[PDB]
């Protein structure tokens, strides 16, 4: 009817209202909201800025204070993501050439899918954490606490030799207790991946010579064999390493 | 002629005889709003319907609702 | 503000047990507006068939800007439900729209368990058994309703 499909809470008749570029019609102050909370969780997603119906990106002269940064980190991490897999060779990748199959032509769709980016909080610019796990997708929402959030260069604790390239841009550390990019800093000195951070009183207390050696999963596994997740050489489990730029290893 | 719900409320229409396949429901969708029936599941009355069986396979009758659910 | 999420809880409550979704309940409990229970049947066609499912629904202040926190009470044997009934559900997570209702989610959830997800499975051991041995999953699947869900 004459229903608000955002809040079903009314008849658009009722307050301020606008028509989006996409057709469909919301109140105006509903169209904000749902551009304020933005995402779910620490992981940048971009799923709010669809359209509750049509599902094309919401659009509009009024709302453009709150999509413009929308967009520029959507570009931000766009461009990392499709970059990645490039350099990662997954372009080629056989879900992005079956057609018929979710991301067929899409490398760009397929790489934000399968990539987890954050925004940092010291700069404001998104940092990769790692191949999104689906445990970390069905785990806490927002109980977390954005400014332990940083990218690799705005956390140097290893006063890192940068790439001649790319100059710190695409710095990143291990998870101090296993083979993994790291996602969080905490207490300005520790990084932790995804899992061992939700286990940080366990990973604090373990001695550091009880840590699984390399190859290292989280949450103190040790993973059989003998070649390293994040192909490197690098520090016994339970000290910092950065471990380089992203793209140029991968 | 029947309808069919997003799990978002956009409600499409399909003109459809019985003896239609729910293959063919789900190509006869593409033409619309364009997805790949590899992607659409079609759910009625709690069934998840089954590629090539027909309509009145299902008891759907005139003016019907299913919903579109995609993984 | 959480007098908005209210008069939206209320909206779908009312829309919902005056038209059911196929073989789903769902409502308060108590008088808390909030926390909600729910049952979905195990659908016909799967080896869930005749279960009773029990779920938990907790909405947040600002329902339906956030989605709500939605798990399985029943034990299930699922390749994206886990041991503490937390269902790997995109609609619940990145993919969460104020268009959606309880309803959606529970023909959804129901959808679910009527045709598993293996590829990216939040408990991969079930995930695998499934890809492989059909039989054997639907023999535990079944099992595990005889024991939990009946
Ligand atoms: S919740 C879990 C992830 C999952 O079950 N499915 C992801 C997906 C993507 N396309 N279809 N299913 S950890
Ligand atoms: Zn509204
Ligand atoms: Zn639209
Ligand atoms: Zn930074
Ligand atoms: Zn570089
Ligand atoms: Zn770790
Ligand atoms: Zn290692």
């Amino acid at each position: 009817d004459d229903m608000c499909m955002i809040c079903f809470t009314e008849a658009l008749s009722a307050a301020p209202a606008i028509q989006l570029d996409c057709s469909h019609i919301f109140h105006l102050q509903c169209c904000r909201r749902v551009l304020e909370n933005r995402w779910l969780g620490p992981r940048i997603t971009f799923g709010f800025i669809s359209c509750p119906i049509c599902k094309n990106k919401i659009n509009h002269i009024v709302l453009k204070d709150l999509l413009d940064p929308i967009k520029e980190l959507y570009e931000d991490v766009r461009r990392k993501a499709l970059m990645r897999l490039e350099y990662e060779g997954l372009h080629k990748s056989e879900a992005i050439t079956t057609p018929g199959v979710r991301f067929y032509n899409d490398p760009a769709g397929y790489a934000m899918n399968r990539y987890a980016y954050y925004v940092c909080y010291k700069c404001r610019k998104a940092y990769f954490g790692g191949e999104a796990r689906c445990d970390a997708e069905a785990g806490r929402g927002d109980d977390y606490d954005p400014r332990e959030l940083i990218c690799g260069a705005c956390s140097d604790v290893s006063r890192a030799q940068m790439c001649p390239k790319h100059g710190t841009d695409f710095l990143e550390y291990k998870c101090r207790y296993c083979c993994s990019v790291a996602v969080f800093f905490c207490f300005g000195t520790t990084h932790f991946c995804n899992a061992c951070h939700d286990d940080f009183q366990r990973m604090t207390s373990i001695p550091k010579e009880e840590l699984p050696h390399c190859p290292a999963g989280p949450k103190g596994k040790q993973l059989e064999g003998t070649e390293c997740p994040l192909h490197v050489v690098h520090p016994p489990t339970g000290e910092e390493f950065a471990l380089g730029c992203g793209v140029c290893r991968n | 002629q029947i309808f069919v719900k997003t799990l978002t409320g956009k409600t499409i229409t399909l003109e459809v005889e019985p003896s239609d396949t729910i293959e063919n429901v789900k190509a006869k969708i593409q033409d619309k709003e364009g997805i790949p029936p590899d992607q659409q599941r079609l759910i009625f009355a709690g069934k998840q319907l089954e590629d090539g069986r027909t309509l009145s396979d299902y008891n759907i009758q005139k003016e019907s609702t299913l919903h579109l659910v995609l993984r | 503000g959480p007098g908005s999420a209210l008069k939206r809880i209320n909206k779908e409550l009312s829309d919902l047990a005056r038209d059911p979704p196929a073989q789903s309940r769902a409502g308060p409990v108590g008088d808390d507006m909030f926390h909600w229970q729910a049952t979905i049947m195990g659908p016909n066609d799967s080896p869930y068939q005749g279960g009773v499912f029990f779920l938990t629904i907790h909405f947040p202040t600002d329902y339906p800007f956030k989605p709500p926190k939605v798990a399985f009470t029943t034990r299930i044997y699922h390749p994206n439900i886990n041991s503490n009934g937390s269902i790997c559900l995109d609609i619940l997570r990145s993919q969460w729209s104020p268009a959606l209702t309880i309803s959606k989610v529970l023909l959804s959830i129901s959808s679910l368990l009527s045709d598993p997800n293996p590829d990216d499975p939040l408990v991969p051991e079930i995930a695998r058994i499934y890809k492989t041995d059909r039989d054997k999953y639907n023999r535990i699947s079944r099992e595990w309703t005889q024991k939990y869900a009946m």
